[PDB]
């Protein structure tokens, strides 16, 4: 129905971390440097900034201090310190107030680095949101 | 590297 009126766009989140000698471990666990970054991938697979979202806000575990972090320019560089991996909510907001999408990510220590690709479905009925759109692929 | 919050 209302959802034929859309189309999907894949987004890459994209992580890195790694150990900070200089901070005590927790408990015997290092504390890691850890970065959080997001870009769109276009028709043919390439990385491009994701410029349809006007702000993107990590919502992350509530051990950390004021947890919702709030970026508005590509690629929505986040760095934190921690000791523990934790799936995260990441809200990614469509321009023109198009809507709000929550992305689950998981921030983990398996890999020095990592990406996860998410499929999104993005409204047609916002011009200059459909004008963005054309940058990554048919519309 | 398998480090996880509750």
């Amino acid at each position: 129905g209302s959802m034929v009126a859309t189309v999907k766009r894949t987004i890459r989140i994209k992580t890195q971390q790694h150990i900070l000698p200089e901070v005590p471990p927790v408990e015997n666990f290092p504390v890691r440097q850890w970065s959080i970054e997001i870009v769109l991938l276009d028709d043919e697979g390439k990385e491009i900034p994701a410029t349809i979202f006007d702000k993107v806000i990590y919502h992350l575990h509530p051990t950390f201090a004021n947890p919702n972090r709030t970026f508005t320019d590509p690629p929505f560089r986040i760095e934190e310190q921690g000791w523990a991996g934790f799936p995260l909510d990441i809200s990614v907001f469509l321009l023109e107030k198009a809507g709000e999408r929550k992305i689950p990510h998981d921030l983990n220590f398996l890999q020095e680095s990592y990406e996860v690709e998410h499929v999104i479905q993005i409204p047609l009925n916002k011009p200059l949101l459909t004008e963005e759109l054309a940058k990554s692929g048919s519309t | 590297q398998t480090a996880r919050k509750s």
